[PDB]
C-alpha cells in the first residue's frame, strides 16, 4: 500500500487563489437558509430565508430589488429554472410552490408532501420539478399539471438534498440514514448506493464540469464519480464540522462552510485544503450565531454568497494579487486517511 | 568475573570492592556503571547510594559528578547532590532543593544560610502540620519587623492557644489597639465557631 | 472458499481512484 | 499471528508479519516483528530482517512518514543488540552511518568513553552545552585544535 503513498507525493496540485470579503448585505430578519442566483443575467440572488419572506437583492450594486412574500412558515429552499421563466420556491409548510417572474407572482401549487420539505431541484432538460424532505420519498412533479409522476421510495431517513443530472443516475439524494443513493428513475429503482459517511450526509453538489459530485458529511468531504458510482477523491480535512454546504466552481475550487464560523476551500482534483477564515460573526451576535446556512457561486465563478445564522448575507471576492508571489497555502502533507 | 556479567547486587559490589582493594578506583566506579544499566529504579538505587558516597569521596571536577547526579536523579540523592553543591554554584543548589516537611526545612536552612532574606520568602512557597512551620517562620519575621504581619493574621486564621498568646503578645508589644486586638480574640472565636461545627 | 465466504465487500472499493494520479479523467 | 503461536506455522507467521509491518509501517510493527524472532530464536533471520527494517527506514526514509524518535529506537535497539551479539565494529559501523546520515594501556578506556560522550545525542542549546562539558573534560585527562 505504501505505493499509494508515495504517490501522492508526486502530483503537487494547482496553484488557486485567496478570496476575502467583499460586501456585506444586511435586512432579512431570520436566519438566511438559501441562496439562489441567475442561471442567466447574473444580476439578481434570490434568497431563502426565515421569517418565510424571500428578498431578491442585486447583484453588482448589493441594493433590494423585492421582496416575494407568500409563505407561512420558513423557506427552506429555492430554484430558478433556466428553460422557463420560473422560480420554484419550497419551505416547512408542507409546500412546494412555483412562481412566474414576469408578474411576479405564485402559479402553481404542487402538493402531497406529509410533512415538510427540505429541498427540491429542477431537471435541466425535461421539465420536472424534483423535491424531497422528512417524508423519506422524493417526489417527482409533472410541472404543467402537477401530478407527481413518480415517487422514488428509498432512503430510511429525512432526506437533506436532492440533485437532478441529464443522462443516468438521474437524481441523487443524500440523507440523514448516512447514505447516498443514485437513482434511475424509470426503472423506478436504486442503481448504486454509496454508504461510506459516517453520519448524515448533509450537503452536495455537482461538479459543473467534470460530472461528479461532491457529498460532504459530517467531518469528512468525500467526491464520487457518477456512472460508475466509484469513490473518487477524499479532502483533506480534520474535523472542522459540521458540514452546512459544498459549492464547486468552474475552475475546480471547493468551497464548505463550516457550522464554527469557518469557510474553507479546497482544491478540487486533491485534497488539499489551501485556505481558512473565521468569518466575522457580527455586531451585537453570540457567539453561536457564527455558522454558514448556504453558498452559491455566480455564473462566472469569482464570487461567493453565503447566508449566515446572524441574518446576512455576505459576498466573497477571489483576491487576484496571489500567483505565488506570496499566495500559498497550507503546502501540502498528504497524510493517512 | 566478568564471565558471571554474561549470565546479584551483593556480588557486584564485593567485586568493586575487589578492585578497590587494589585501588583500581576508575575501573571500580565503571562497575558500578555497568550495574545500573541493569537492574533499573530499585535494586539500581541499593547501588547507587554506595557508588555516590563513595565517587564522591574520591575525587571530591564539577562538570563530571554533576553529570554523575543528574543520571543519578532519575531522595536522600538531593541531599547528597546539594552537599556537594554548596561546597564546591550555590543558588543552582538552592533551585535543586526547590526543584516533605523535612525536605522543607532544610531548604530553608540553606537559604539562611545564604543570609536571612530568602528565608521569609521560603515560607510563602511552604504553605502551598506545616501551619506550624509557617508559623515558625513567621513568628521571627514579623516579630523582628506589613505584608507580614497582615500574613501572620492570615497564617493564625489559617488554621491555637499559644497562637492567641503570639497575636496578643504583638498587641502588647506596641506602646496595636484594644479594638483590633478585641476583633482579633472576636475572629479567633469565629474559627473557634467553625471548628466546633465541624463533625 | 476464501471468495465464497466474505464474498461481497472487497477491498478495491475502499480506494480512492484519484488518488494515484491527479488528472484522471472523467 | 496470535493464533498462529497456537498453532505452530513458524513459516506462516512470518508471511502474516510481512504483510503486517508492510501495509503497516510503524515502528513497533518491525519491534514486534523482531521481538517474535528473538523469542523464537533464529539469529540470521532476525539480524537479517533487521537489515530489510533499516534498509527501508533508511531508503525511504525521505518520504518523511518515520518521526526522529523512532529511527532512534530502532537505532538504539538493534545496535545495542548487535553489540549483544559481539560485532562492535559492526555496531558503531551502523552507528557511524546514523550519525553520518542525520543532523599505561587504559588508552582506549579513554576513546571508548569521549566517543560514547560525543555519541549521547544533544537535542538543543543547553544539552549540547552539557555535552560539551562531560568530552571536554574527557579530553582534558587525556587534533587538539579541532576539538
Amino acid at each position: 500500500i505504501v505505493n499509494r503513498y508515495e504517490k501522492l507525493l508526486s502530483q503537487r496540485p494547482e496553484w488557486h487563489a485567496p478570496w476575502k470579503l467583499s460586501r456585506v448585505i444586511n435586512g432579512h430578519l431570520g436566519w438566511v437558509r438559501c441562496v439562489a442566483i441567475d442561471p442567466v443575467d447574473n444580476e439578481w440572488f434570490i434568497t431563502g430565508s426565515n421569517d418565510t419572506t424571500m428578498k431578491v437583492w442585486d447583484l453588482a450594486t448589493g441594493k433590494l430589488k423585492t421582496t416575494l412574500a407568500g409563505h407561512v412558515m420558513t423557506v427552506r429552499d429555492v430554484a430558478v429554472s433556466d428553460r422557463h421563466p420560473y422560480l420554484f420556491s419550497v419551505s416547512e409548510d408542507k409546500t412546494v410552490k412555483c412562481w412566474d417572474l414576469e408578474k411576479n407572482q405564485i402559479i402553481r401549487d404542487y402538493y402531497g408532501h406529509l410533512s415538510g420539505v427540505r429541498t427540491v431541484s429542477i431537471h435541466p432538460t425535461l421539465d420536472l420539478i424534483a423535491t424531497a424532505g422528512r417524508d423519506s420519498v422524493i417526489k417527482l412533479w409533472d410541472m404543467r399539471t402537477r401530478i407527481p409522476v413518480i415517487t422514488l421510495v428509498g432512503h430510511k431517513g429525512p432526506i437533506n438534498q436532492v440533485q437532478c443530472t441529464p443522462v443516468d443516475p438521474q437524481v441523487v439524494s443524500s440523507s440523514t440514514d448516512a447514505t447516498v443513493r443514485l437513482w434511475d428513475v424509470v426503472a423506478g429503482k436504486t442503481m448504486k448506493v454509496l454508504t461510506h459517511h459516517k453520519r448524515s450526509v448533509r450537503a452536495t453538489a455537482l461538479h459543473p464540469k467534470e460530472f461528479s459530485v461532491a457529498s460532504a458529511c459530517t467531518d469528512d468531504i468525500r467526491s464520487w464519480g457518477l456512472a460508475e458510482g466509484s469513490l473518487l477523491t477524499n479532502f483533506e480535512s480534520e474535523k472542522t464540522g459540521i458540514i452546512n454546504t459544498l459549492s464547486i466552481n468552474q475552475d475546480d475550487v471547493l468551497f464548505a462552510g463550516g457550522d464554527n464560523g469557518v469557510l474553507s476551500f479546497y482544491d478540487y482534483k486533491s485534497g488539499h485544503k489551501y485556505q481558512s477564515l473565521a468569518t466575522r460573526e457580527m455586531v451585537g451576535s453570540l457567539e453561536g450565531e457564527r455558522s454558514v446556512l448556504c453558498s452559491t457561486f455566480d455564473k462566472t465563478g469569482l464570487r461567493l454568497i453565503t447566508g449566515e445564522a446572524d441574518k446576512s448575507i455576505k459576498i466573497w471576492k477571489q483576491d487576484e494579487t496571489a500567483t505565488k508571489e506570496s499566495e500559498p497555502g497550507l503546502a501540502w502533507n498528504p497524510n493517512l486517511s | 568475573y566478568n564471565t558471571v556479567i554474561d549470565l546479584t547486587p551483593a556480588m557486584a559490589e564485593n567485586f568493586a570492592l575487589f578492585l578497590q582493594n587494589h585501588y583500581e578506583v576508575m575501573e571500580s566506579f565503571q562497575v558500578y556503571e555497568k550495574t545500573i544499566p541493569l537492574f533499573p529504579p530499585e535494586i539500581q538505587y541499593e547501588l547507587w547510594i554506595e557508588y555516590l558516597e563513595v565517587a564522591t569521596s574520591h575525587q571530591l571536577s564539577p562538570e563530571h559528578i554533576r553529570f554523575l547526579f543528574e543520571k543519578a536523579l532519575k531522595k536522600t540523592i538531593f541531599i547528597a547532590y546539594s552537599v556537594f553543591e554548596e561546597r564546591i554554584l550555590i543558588s543552582k543548589s538552592i533551585e535543586i532543593l526547590r526543584r516533605l516537611q523535612l525536605w522543607r526545612m532544610c531548604i530553608s536552612k540553606a537559604e539562611s544560610t545564604l543570609g536571612p532574606s530568602v528565608t521569609r520568602e521560603l515560607y510563602q512557597e511552604c504553605i502551598q502540620k506545616a501551619v506550624e512551620f509557617v508559623i515558625k517562620f513567621s513568628d521571627f519575621e514579623s516579630s523582628i519587623g506589613r505584608e507580614i504581619l497582615a500574613y501572620g493574621a492570615k497564617l493564625l486564621p489559617p488554621s491555637e492557644l499559644w497562637d492567641s498568646f503570639e497575636i496578643f503578645e504583638l498587641k502588647h508589644g506596641d506602646k496595636t489597639y484594644k479594638d483590633m486586638l478585641k476583633m482579633k480574640k472576636v475572629l479567633e472565636s469565629n474559627m473557634l465557631i467553625d471548628s466546633a461545627s465541624v463533625s | 472458499l476464501t471468495d465464497q465466504i466474505a464474498k461481497n465487500v472487497k477491498l478495491d472499493d475502499f480506494i480512492p481512484k484519484r488518488q494515484s494520479n491527479f488528472e484522471l479523467s472523467v | 499471528v496470535d493464533f498462529e503461536i497456537r498453532q505452530k506455522n513458524w513459516n506462516g507467521v512470518r508471511e502474516i508479519y510481512s504483510k503486517y509491518v508492510m501495509a503497516h509501517p510503524q515502528m513497533q510493527t518491525w519491534l514486534k516483528w523482531v521481538r517474535f524472532e528473538n523469542r523464537h530464536g533464529n539469529t540470521e533471520f532476525t539480524r537479517s530482517v533487521y537489515s530489510l527494517a533499516i534498509d527501508t527506514v533508511a531508503n525511504l526514509q525521505n518520504l518523511q512518514i518515520w518521526s526522529d524518535m523512532e529511527v532512534a529506537k530502532l537505532v538504539n535497539s538493534f545496535a545495542h543488540w548487535e553489540a549483544a551479539q559481539q560485532e562492535y565494529e559492526r555496531s558503531s559501523a551502523l552507528y557511524q552511518i546514523a550519525i553520518e546520515k542525520w543532523p599505561n594501556s587504559i588508552e582506549e578506556t579513554i576513546s571508548y568513553k569521549r566517543k560514547m560522550e560525543y555519541e549521547t545525542i544533544l537535542s538543543n542549546n543547553a544539552y549540547d552545552y552539557d555535552t560539551w562539558w562531560l568530552y571536554l573534560d574527557l579530553i582534558s585527562e587525556s587534533q587538539t585544535f579541532e576539538k
